[PDB]
């Protein structure tokens, strides 16, 4: 398994942007995939779950502002994020799994990680 | 008709709920006596089941690794062993709830009661099924490994399942108290997913003779014949065996085996024909024999 995410920026308050997440080494089909940031000094957070047969997880702290979504054809994972708040700045990292022992969105069931990538909110 | 669905009452089995963790794995046990069963898997991380050595992994913990809440009681941990993928942790106390019970490993088709766990603390009780898959389908069993099933007979508790994972398709694996899975699953990060799942038969003809003692009645002789016409719909074959597990059920409505199997026929064929069966449009397949008796 190989992660990489790419669309990450700086924009101000109430900016978008999306991410995106290319699987490598397997299919995205075979694999629970969810989004996860890690705030400055914070645990990382779920933020968007999908399982492979396109049933979503959603954190509260994203709700009504961030999708989650996956091409298969294209192997990749995707986070839409609307309404960004300075609330949102972390590096944003993309996670698979092929067993869920906990809370979809606990980081505890991910062993595979990206490298992260930067998103910025300025106020 | 009023036919329902029976969860086993669950409080003999949530008395002997614990939650164990390992660093930084939480999840459900079950206390019995002076030893909690869990999934070996508590001793791993994510990372730790990539390529797990079980007895490597094993031999670096000690008892103080093993944290056992019961409620309000923290239980010392003084030994600890692997039997197949079920952890057995010895603690310093015997549980007095323990009920009468025994370690069984079911057939698939046979039923029991899940007592869906959030780490420790029982959360509801489900009637399931053991699929032909071996798997079990539904989000009530995610966030909730380690949680068991059951059935109870004159008090005494069957164990019969505990959870280990959910599968990326969301449907979820275990093994029996014994440690063995159900089914080709395995508790390592690896692709493994669930082989196609049939029609469990025996359960229908069960479910259709409930149908003809609540009053629907609207309805291949030999059993090789009636295999040979099944087989071809994605039905489990009818053993020699399930026909005698149906006699009760012939006796009662007077009914012969052969010839509710011979009605099974052409339900398959014609359709639904708008109609219903015990307020189902559907044929039903997680009742079985027993429990169909156990409720007519």
């Amino acid at each position: 398994v190989q992660l990489q995410e790419s669309g990450g920026g700086s924009v101000a308050a109430g900016g978008s942007l999306r991410l995106s997440c290319a699987v490598s080494g397997v299919t995205a089909s075979s694999v629970y995939m969810a989004w996860f940031r890690q705030a400055p000094g914070k645990e990382r957070e779920g933020l968007a779950g999908i399982n492979t047969v396109g049933y979503t997880t959603y954190a509260d702290s994203v709700k009504g502002r961030f999708t989650i979504s996956k091409d298969n054809s294209e192997n990749t994972l995707y986070l839409q994020m609307n309404s960004l708040k300075p609330e949102d700045i972390a590096l944003y990292y993309c996670a698979a799994t092929y067993l869920l022992r906990f809370a979809s969105l606990s980081a505890t069931n991910f062993p595979y990680w990206g490298q992260g990538t930067q998103v910025t909110v300025s106020s | 008709s009023g036919f329902r669905k029976m969860a086993f009452p669950s409080g003999k089995v949530e008395g002997c709920m614990v939650q164990v963790t390992c660093g930084t794995t939480t999840l459900n046990g079950l206390w019995l006596d002076d030893v909690v069963y869990c999934p070996r898997h508590v001793i791993c991380t994510s990372e730790d089941m990539l390529n797990p050595n079980y007895e490597d992994l094993l031999i670096r913990k000690s008892n103080h690794n093993f944290l056992v809440q019961a409620g309000n009681v923290q239980l010392r941990v003084i030994g600890h062993s692997m039997q197949n993928c079920v952890l057995k942790l010895k603690v310093d106390t015997a549980n007095p709830k323990t009920p009468k019970y025994k370690f069984v490993r079911i057939q698939p088709g046979q039923t029991f009661s899940v007592l869906a766990c959030y780490n420790g603390s029982p959360s509801g009780v489900y009637q399931c099924a053991m699929r032909p898959n071996f798997t079990i389908k539904g989000s009530f069993l995610n966030g909730s490994c380690g949680s068991v099933g059951f059935n109870i007979d004159y008090d005494c508790v069957s164990f019969c399942y505990m959870h280990h994972m959910e599968l990326p398709t969301g449907v979820h694996a275990g093994t029996d108290l014994e440690g063995n899975f159900y089914g080709p699953f395995v508790d390592r990060q690896t692709a493994q997913a669930a082989g196609t799942d049939t029609t469990i038969t025996v359960n229908v003809l069960a479910w259709l003779y409930a149908a003809v003692i609540n009053g629907d009645r609207w309805f291949t002789t030999t059993l090789n014949d009636f295999n040979l016409v099944a087989m071809k719909y994605n039905y489990e074959p009818l053993t020699q065996d399930h026909v005698d597990i149906l006699g009760p059920l012939s006796a009662q409505t007077g009914i012969a085996v052969l010839d509710m199997c011979a009605s099974l026929k052409e339900l398959l064929q014609n359709g639904m024909n708008g109609r219903t069966i015990l307020g189902s449009a559907l044929l039903e397949d997680e009742f079985t024999p027993f429990d169909v008796v156990r409720q007519c």
